[PDB]
């Protein structure tokens, strides 16, 4: 319940702030909601 | 300012700077305090003591009391920290 | 305003109305006479911004950062008067008397407190045109006096026209030929006068009350603390009101 | 950096006062 | 307070273990001081 | 010039773990003296 | 006031231990005096409770168990030993007089707690750093200049008015 | 008296003798928690600057009134041979009448490292009047020990601190152990009979 | 920009920012965006 | 070469430095050194410690 | 800037006399536990 | 100043070795 609630509400920004994301070179970064990636690119560890 | 020259002409040297002295410096000259001393202190920078006669609102009586002590008046460079404290410098006997 | 003059002193006190400018009603025109004189010019700041290098997204441009006032409701200038001189083409205003300065402290993000003397002292303000209009623009430079006078003593008892001229708690620093020369900038209290620039802009004119009123924007430098710190640029905006006679 | 020492000494003093009150040796008869 | 705890045990440290631990802490202090001081 | 926090790291890193072991040894001998039953038990 | 202006004797930690022992002794006098007087036993029928005591009696005239119960719930901590209580009434003011005597031996040699140098060095190079500490030094420089001509008349201190430290308008 | 000038007389003064005549070597000028050597206060002494002689415009010698050992701070005041105030450094500058700019005080040094040297401008005369109230003026090195600028006490002052406070604490030990000797039969308490 | 949190030896500060805490009670953010009132979950309110 | 704690070494960098190469395998006791400062300059203490350690 | 030896004077002046009293209290309770005779005496 | 710490740690280590040898717990049978 804590793993699901952190993913569904905090990280996706349903009821949360999201997490820190950045561009590929660390210039402009911010906290924003992150949509989940359900394909094989969800196992790319650089995919937020 | 640590070392301000013309510090004697403020109140102690018995020659009074016109641009920088407080109104209490003219208490040593009879006839000047308060109405003639008030007009010197309230008006702007003077190049010499001859510009005291160009004060708007003088009389001939207020001019003749100035010419008594024109031996004792002088005009130096107006230091702005002394110009603002000319009416009331926070000194009371 | 006629509304504020209807009230008692006991109805206004505590409420914060006494720090507000009057609002002018109407778009009219006033043509100033040769003996014309603004009399009760209120100047109320409503926004404060201090210039500081900020780190927005990837670079370090200079930004005027909005700051919060901590000296509560003491910031509005009022009762400013002075003659309105009509030149050949333009109309000018030279302020003379009134409460034309207000010490204000704003706080920057980070906790940095920026005191500054918000002032219009010795303002000579040039206008465009000859009458006061809802598009009239008046503006000019003023003199910002130093935030502390020479009578101000610091925590160690040093000032400009009074006080010690040495760090008196460190008496062994007055030794050798160099003395306390490393502490010269803190022992030498200097009265500095800087320049500010205000740009007023009339947008409401009441001709039956002979009252103008609009907005302004002003920039000036902050407290240097008798020449001990570098001053910051303070941008302020707000509303003004005046009566023209 | 010495304010770290000042805070630790005051908070450490209040922790002794906590244990002196709630972990005291209870006075017992007989 | 509930009852007296039956799990309460005594703790020992004999003199040999004191000398071994005093030696260990002093030698680790001798070894790591040059690195901490840098 | 050496790091000034290392004086605290070495001396408290020596004394506090050493005084912990001196504490453990002394209460071991005091517990043996109390169980022995004579003149040191009280 | 001579030893505030010239020695900063309030700042001395040995006077501070003396103030704690003297105020702690007057506190211990008032608490123990009022605790005994309000945990007395009913030993007479008079509302005047001073008559119900015999100087040769063996019973305690006040309830120590009730007095310990009161202060354990009011203050968290109470005395349980009458011997330790009355030794503590001896210990606190005598320690206060002995610790304050140590710091006044230091003032004999002018080994005074005058300045915190790190605050004096910071306030020298930063002329807005003000504490209640630095405000007390300006009071001492006023004391040492305004009383020294009258309090040390053998020294023939002639201070002109221009060298006397004043604030504005006073 | 033996036909030497002022500059030759003052150059005969040993710097060890001039060093004793300086208030930073006073043992009653330190503090209880100003820790360390006396060099930690003012620096390590390097050279005697010489003896300043202050004269105003008419020419008689003024002397700076020295700081007494009670005073952490002291006003800078110049007196003549009669002790009459002739010049000072004013706190308030407005109605000041004995400022150094008015009186026109000049300073001549004699002996030391500034041996033939005259200063007439009032900024540097005021700088030398501030150090002349501490006695003989020396050049210090305040960067070897990173000196803070407040005087410490000598080992003479520290010895007297420890041993007069130990002697006071030992007077209590005389009363305790003496009372414990005479009263030895009642130190577990007294008998009720 | 040139003095970020990882140049200053901040250890727990990147873990607060990773999950959403950007502002402090002092009015600053690590994104440079000046903030009016962060509420409870500033850096200081999370520490308290 | 500095080797002692009072000349700026720590426990790791500190050493009793071996004798001078100018001495070589020559016997260098204190009494063959004309002053103790010359004996200390030429690495004399190394030969004293090593020969007493190996005998001991 | 404060005196750097004062970090040693305060922290060793706190910890070493405090750990001495913690040492004295613990061996007092261990001596009482050894004399009590049950499960804590050994 | 750190050589004071280095000397104290080495001399303090040798004092532990002294007490470990001459104040050892004597091995006893029965
Ligand atoms: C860790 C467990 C796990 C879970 C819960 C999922 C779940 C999902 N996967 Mg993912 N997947 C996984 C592992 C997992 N996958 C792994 C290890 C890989 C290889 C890197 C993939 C590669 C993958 C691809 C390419 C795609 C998905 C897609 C999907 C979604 C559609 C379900 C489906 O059966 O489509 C079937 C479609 C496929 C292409 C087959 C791949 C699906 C894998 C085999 C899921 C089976 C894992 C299973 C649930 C684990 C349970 C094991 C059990 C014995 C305990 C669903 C959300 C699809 C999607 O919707 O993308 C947006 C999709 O296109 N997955
Ligand atoms: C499961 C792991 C998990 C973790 C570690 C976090 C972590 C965080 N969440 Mg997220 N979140 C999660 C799951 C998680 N979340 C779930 C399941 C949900 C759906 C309910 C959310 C929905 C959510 C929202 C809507 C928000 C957050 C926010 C936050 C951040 C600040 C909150 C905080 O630090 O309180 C820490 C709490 C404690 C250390 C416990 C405190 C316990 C004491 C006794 C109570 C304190 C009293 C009172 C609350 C505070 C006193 C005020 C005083 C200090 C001034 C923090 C990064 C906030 C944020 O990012 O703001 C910038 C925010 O707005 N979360
Ligand atoms: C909170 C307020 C406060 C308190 C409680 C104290 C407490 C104290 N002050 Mg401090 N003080 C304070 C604020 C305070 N101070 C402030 C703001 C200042 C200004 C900085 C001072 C300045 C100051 C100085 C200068 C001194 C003190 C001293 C003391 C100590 C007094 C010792 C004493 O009992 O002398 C009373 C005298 C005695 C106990 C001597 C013996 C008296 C004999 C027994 C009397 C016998 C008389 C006999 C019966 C004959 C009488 C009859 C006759 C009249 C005919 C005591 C610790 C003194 C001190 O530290 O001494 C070590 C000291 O010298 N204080
Ligand atoms: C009779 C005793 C005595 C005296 C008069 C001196 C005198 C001196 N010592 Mg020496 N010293 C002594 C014993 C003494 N020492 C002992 C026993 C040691 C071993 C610990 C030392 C180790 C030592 C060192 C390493 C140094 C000195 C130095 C000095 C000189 C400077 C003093 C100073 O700045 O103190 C500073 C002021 C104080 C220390 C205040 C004293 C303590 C006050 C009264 C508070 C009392 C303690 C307090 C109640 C407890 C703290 C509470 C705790 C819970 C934190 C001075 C000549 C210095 C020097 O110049 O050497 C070249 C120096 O570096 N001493
Ligand atoms: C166990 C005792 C002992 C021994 C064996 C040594 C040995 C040595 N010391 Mg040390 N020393 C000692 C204790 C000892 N020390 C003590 C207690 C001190 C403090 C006083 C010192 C202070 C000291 C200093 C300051 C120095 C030495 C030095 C030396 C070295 C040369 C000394 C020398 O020339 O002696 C003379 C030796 C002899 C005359 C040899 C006697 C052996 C006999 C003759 C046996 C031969 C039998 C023969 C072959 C049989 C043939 C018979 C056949 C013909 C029939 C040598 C390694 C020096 C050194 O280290 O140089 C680098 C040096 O500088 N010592
Ligand atoms: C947390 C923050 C931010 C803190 C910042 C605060 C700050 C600025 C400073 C605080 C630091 C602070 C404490 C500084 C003080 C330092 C100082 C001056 C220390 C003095 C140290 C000292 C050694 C002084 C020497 C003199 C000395 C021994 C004094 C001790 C005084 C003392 C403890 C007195 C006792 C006080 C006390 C409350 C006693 C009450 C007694 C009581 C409970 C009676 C109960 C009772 C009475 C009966 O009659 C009977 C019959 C029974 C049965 C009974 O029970
Ligand atoms: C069921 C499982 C669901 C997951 C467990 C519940 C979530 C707990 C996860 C940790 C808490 C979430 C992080 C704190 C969020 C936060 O900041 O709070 C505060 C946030 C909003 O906080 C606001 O944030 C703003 C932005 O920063 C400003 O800072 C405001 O000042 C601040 O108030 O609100 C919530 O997210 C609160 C929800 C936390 C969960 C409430 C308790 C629910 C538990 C009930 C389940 C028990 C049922 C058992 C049945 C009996
Ligand atoms: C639940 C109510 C939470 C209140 C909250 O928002 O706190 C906001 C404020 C700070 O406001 C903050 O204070 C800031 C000013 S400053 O940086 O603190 O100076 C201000 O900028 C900021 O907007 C404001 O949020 O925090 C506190 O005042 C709470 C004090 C902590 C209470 C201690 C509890 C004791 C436990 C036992
Ligand atoms: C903030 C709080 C921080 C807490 C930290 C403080 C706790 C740390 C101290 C605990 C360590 C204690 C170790 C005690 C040591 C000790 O008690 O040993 C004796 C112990 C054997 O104990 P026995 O089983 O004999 O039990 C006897 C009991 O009385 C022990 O309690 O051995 C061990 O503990 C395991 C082996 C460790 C062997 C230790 C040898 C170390 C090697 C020495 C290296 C130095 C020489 C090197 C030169 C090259
Ligand atoms: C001016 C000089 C200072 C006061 C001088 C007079 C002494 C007070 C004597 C009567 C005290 C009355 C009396 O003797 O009370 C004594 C009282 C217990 O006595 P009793 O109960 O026997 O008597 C009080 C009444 O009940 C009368 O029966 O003791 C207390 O518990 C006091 C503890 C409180 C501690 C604070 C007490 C201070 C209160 C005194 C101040 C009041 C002055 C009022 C005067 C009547
Ligand atoms: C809001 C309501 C709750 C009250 C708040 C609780 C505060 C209670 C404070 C207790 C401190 C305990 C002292 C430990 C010592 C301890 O626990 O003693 C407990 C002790 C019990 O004594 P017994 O008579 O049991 O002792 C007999 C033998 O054991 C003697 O050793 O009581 C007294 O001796 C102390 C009574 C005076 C208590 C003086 C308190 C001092 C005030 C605090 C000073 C520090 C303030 C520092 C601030 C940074
Ligand atoms: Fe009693």
């Amino acid at each position: 319940l804590l793993c699901f609630g952190f993913g569904a509400f905090h990280v996706t920004g349903l009821f949360g702030p999201g997490i820190w994301v950045s561009d590929a070179y660390g210039i402009t970064g911010k906290v924003q909601p992150v949509a989940p990636a359900w394909g094989a690119d969800g196992f790319n560890p650089f995919n937020p | 300012v640590i070392d301000y020259e013309n510090i004697g002409y403020l109140g102690g040297s018995s020659i009074v700077d016109i641009n920088n002295a407080n109104v209490r410096a003219y208490l040593k000259m009879p006839g000047m305090y308060p109405t003639v001393a008030g007009k010197i202190v309230s008006h702007g920078p003077y190049s010499g003591v001859a510009d005291l006669y160009k004060i708007p609102g003088l009389s001939s009586a207020e001019a003749d009391v100035i010419k008594k002590y024109e031996s004792r008046l002088t005009a130096k460079t107006p230091s702005p920290d002394y110009v603002i404290d000319r009416i009331n410098n926070g000194l009371y006997r | 305003k006629s509304q504020i003059n209807e009230l008692s002193y006991l109805q206004v006190k505590g409420t914060g109305l006494a720090n507000r400018c009057a609002e002018v009603v109407g778009e009219d025109s006033i043509k100033p006479k040769p003996g014309a004189k603004l009399v009760d010019m209120c100047i109320e700041p409503k926004a404060w911004a201090v210039e500081e290098e900020v780190g927005k997204a990837g670079k370090t441009e200079k930004k005027f950062v909005n700051s919060k006032v901590m000296t509560r409701q003491t910031y509005t200038l009022d009762a400013i008067e002075g003659p309105i001189t009509v030149d050949g083409g333009k109309i000018t205003f030279n302020e003379k008397e009134g409460i034309d300065y207000a010490a204000t402290t704003v706080q920057l993000p980070g906790g940095e407190r920026v005191p500054f003397l918000f002032t219009v002292k010795d303002l000579v303000a040039k206008g465009n045109g000859d009458t006061f209009k809802p598009g009239f623009q008046m503006g000019g430079d003023f003199n910002t006096p130093s935030y502390r006078t020479g009578l101000f003593l610091d925590p160690k008892g040093r000032g400009g026209t009074t006080g010690y001229d040495m760090a008196v708690a460190l008496p062994a620093l007055q030794l050798g030929e160099e003395g306390d020369a490393e502490l010269f900038g803190e022992n030498n209290k200097v009265f500095d006068i800087t320049q500010g620039r205000i740009e007023m802009e009339v947008n409401k004119v009441n001709a039956e009350d002979s009252e103008i009123g609009g907005v302004f924007v002003a920039t000036q430098l902050s407290d240097t603390d008798m020449g001990s710190k570098t001053p910051k640029k303070v941008l302020t905006k707000g509303i003004f009101y005046a009566k023209v006679d | 950096m010495e304010a770290l020492v000042y805070t630790f000494l005051l908070i450490g003093t209040l922790m002794v006062i906590f244990f002196a009150v709630f972990f005291r040796e209870t006075p017992r008869i007989l | 307070m509930t009852g007296p705890n039956p799990n309460k045990q005594a703790v020992e440290l004999n003199r040999t273990s004191l000398y071994w631990g005093l030696l260990l802490i002093f030698v680790l202090a001798v070894l790591f001081s040059s690195y901490f001081f840098n | 010039e050496v790091q000034f926090g290392a004086y605290l790291a070495v001396l408290l890193g020596t004394f506090l773990p050493a005084l912990f072991l001196v504490n453990l040894f002394i209460q071991t001998e005091a517990r043996k003296a109390g169980k022995a039953g004579g003149q040191d038990s009280d | 006031l001579f030893l505030q202006g010239f020695h900063n004797w309030t700042l001395n930690p040995f006077h501070m231990m003396g103030v704690a022992g003297i105020l702690g002794g007057a506190l211990l006098c008032a608490i123990h005096g009022a605790t005994v007087e309000n945990t007395l036993f009913e030993d007479g029928d008079a509302a005047n409770t001073f008559r119900a005591f015999t100087p040769t009696q063996s019973e305690e005239t006040y309830s120590m168990v009730t007095a310990n119960r009161f202060w354990s719930q009011i203050f968290g901590v109470a005395f349980s030993n009458k011997r330790w209580l009355h030794f503590f009434m001896l210990f606190v003011p005598v320690t206060g007089l002995w610790t304050s005597s140590i710091g006044i031996v230091g003032l004999a040699l002018n080994l005074r707690a005058y300045d915190f140098v790190s605050q004096e060095l910071r306030a020298a190079e930063d002329p807005e750093f003000e504490t209640f500490y630095t405000k007390n030094h300006l009071l001492d420089e006023g004391i040492r200049a305004w009383m020294a001509a009258q309090d040390q008349p053998h020294e023939n201190f002639v201070f002109p008015e221009e060298v006397l430290p004043r604030g504005n308008a006073l | 008296s033996e036909g030497l000038s002022e500059s030759q007389a003052w150059s005969r003064i040993p710097d060890k003798l001039a060093f004793y005549d300086y208030i930073g070597n006073n043992p009653a000028k330190g503090g209880l928690f100003r820790a360390g050597p006396m060099n930690k206060g003012d620096g390590i002494a390097e050279a005697w600057l010489g003896h300043p002689i202050f004269r105003d415009k008419e020419g008689r010698e003024l002397t700076v009134r020295r700081m007494p050992a009670f005073f952490e701070t002291f006003p800078v005041i110049l007196v003549d041979k009669d002790g009459i105030i002739r010049a000072d450094i004013p706190f308030r500058r407005a109605e000041s009448k004995y400022s150094i700019e008015q009186v026109g005080v000049t300073v001549d040094f004699y002996g030391g490292k500034l041996n033939g040297q005259t200063f007439k401008d009032a900024p540097t005369v005021k700088k030398f009047a501030r150090k002349a109230q501490l006695g003989e003026v020396f050049e210090f090195d305040r960067t070897s020990l990173e000196s803070d600028g407040v005087f410490r006490s000598s080992p003479r002052g520290w010895y007297t601190y420890g041993h007069a406070n130990f002697a006071l604490l030992f007077f209590f030990g005389h009363l305790w152990h003496g009372g414990r000797t005479i009263f030895r039969d009642v130190f577990t308490g007294i008998g009720a009979e | 920009v040139l003095n970020p949190m990882w140049r200053q030896g901040m250890f727990v500060m990147p873990f607060m920012t990773r999950l959403g805490i950007t502002d402090s009670w002092g009015g600053w953010s690590i994104t440079g965006e000046s903030v009016s009132n962060p509420g409870i979950w500033s850096f200081e309110g999370v520490a308290l | 070469v500095a080797g002692s704690l009072l000349y700026g070494n720590n426990i790791i960098s500190g050493a009793v430095v071996p004798s001078s190469n100018a001495i070589g395998m020559h016997f260098y006791p204190i009494w063959e050194a004309a002053s103790i400062d010359e004996w200390l300059y030429n690495g004399g203490p190394y030969q004293l410690i090593v020969l007493h350690f190996l005998l001991g």
